[PDB]
């Protein structure tokens, strides 16, 4: 299957602090497997998955390093967008990053990715061709006009295409990471004339699912009641969804949950 | 404005039978600036050891945190999930219903 | 293998 | 030399 890795910092100021926190969250394949906290005790990356612990001592001074360049660099950054936005003094502020690589299932580089945002929204991403940039806000264009004149897309392009894909493969053939938890399915039936029918899915990874309810062949939005996928808190994902029926007639509906873990959708009626 | 208010989930990690320990969640998430307060509380008390997660955000930029305790349901005992956040005037309560 | 930003 |  296909592959990624990721980097996703953040720099937040606030008032009565006089420098932002810089926190910097390494994944491969949506799984957090390095942190890097500017509060901690002595600032420096850390592994956050077993299989890290393999990496000598230098490859965390190389990494701390370029941390604490990137934490100068988020700095200066929130300094030079309060004069962009023309804020002034005695308010929080946030700056974040998400940059990385995706491979398909045969390894090879599918699509880079760079993004950046102020306030929580979007500043200024670098576009799929890894040449160009977006930026939608006026203020943003500053940016992209100094960006496009001193080449910083060539500096991004060649990380891109080259150590984020190196190391990926690098980082897959240390943790060969492919494990996937397929869903336990039950339906609770609460009698609320009606009763309330409940599908449950627990214990998947990873958190992508979908839950459907059919009767007579026709899926059932008319009210499908939902929850946001949630973490169990030990690496699995649970989630329900539920339908209104008529009592009595509980065996015309069907739930059906879809899980790439799964060799085929399951089918489920309350029993 | 700039804020994104929370949405929060109560939940159990196991499925709740009373008497058995059990793990306490409140999931909050959707919200921006990244600072919040959560307590979880048991029959109106705080719950005094609650572990919280390491701050992270999504894709679409918004943060979100998981926060748990340890806890064994009864009959009759309350728990309940309650933020505090930039995005709203007052403390938000999110109560336990062992049925979701 | 976290990014450099472009100084 | 930031943003920028």
């Amino acid at each position: 299957g296909p592959h990624s890795m990721r980097y996703f910092e953040t720099a937040v100021s606030r008032p009565g602090l006089e420098e932002p926190r810089y926190i910097s969250v390494g994944y491969v394949d949506n799984k957090e497997f390095v942190r890097f906290d500017s509060d901690a005790e002595n600032p420096r990356y850390e592994p956050r998955a077993p299989w890290m612990e393999q990496e000598g001592p230098e490859y965390w001074e190389r990494e701390t390093q370029k941390a604490k360049g990137q934490e100068q660099w988020f700095r200066v950054s929130l300094r030079n967008l309060l004069g962009y936005y023309n804020q002034s003094a005695g308010g929080s502020h946030t700056l974040q990053q998400m940059s990385g690589c995706d491979l398909g299932s045969d390894w090879r580089l599918l699509r880079g990715y760079l993004q950046f945002a102020y306030e929580g929204r979007d500043y200024i991403a670098l576009n799929e061709d890894l040449k160009t940039w977006t930026a939608a806000d006026m203020a943003a264009q500053i940016t992209r006009r100094k960006w496009e004149q001193s080449g910083a897309a060539e500096h991004y392009k060649a990380y891109l295409e080259g150590e984020c894909v190196e190391w990926l493969h690098r980082y897959l053939k240390n943790g060969n990471l492919l494990r996937t938890d397929s869903p336990k399915a039950h339906v609770t039936h609460h009698p609320r004339g009606e009763v309330t029918l409940r599908c449950w899915a627990l214990g998947f990874y990873p958190a992508d699912i979908t839950l459907t309810w059919q009767l007579n062949g026709e899926e059932l939005t008319q009210d499908m009641e939902l929850v946001e996928t949630r973490p169990a808190g030990d690496g699995t994902f649970q989630k329900w969804a539920s339908v209104v029926v008529p009592l009595g007639k509980e065996q015309n509906y069907t739930c059906r949950v879809y899980h790439e873990g799964l060799p085929e959708p399951l089918t489920l009626r309350w029993e | 404005g700039i804020q994104k208010t929370p949405q929060i989930q109560v939940y159990s990690r196991h499925p709740p039978e009373n008497g058995k320990p059990n793990i306490l969640n409140c999931y909050v998430t959707q919200f921006h600036p990244p600072h919040i307060e959560i307590q979880m509380l048991k029959n109106g008390k705080k719950i005094p050891k609650v572990e919280m997660s390491d701050m992270s955000f999504s894709k679409d930029w918004s943060f979100y945190i998981l926060a748990h305790t340890e806890f064994t349901p009864t009959e009759t005992d309350t728990y309940a999930c309650r933020v505090k956040h930039d995005s709203m005037a007052e403390p938000k309560t999110v109560y336990w219903d062992r049925d979701m | 293998f976290a990014p450099g930003n472009y100084p | 030399g930031g943003l920028s």
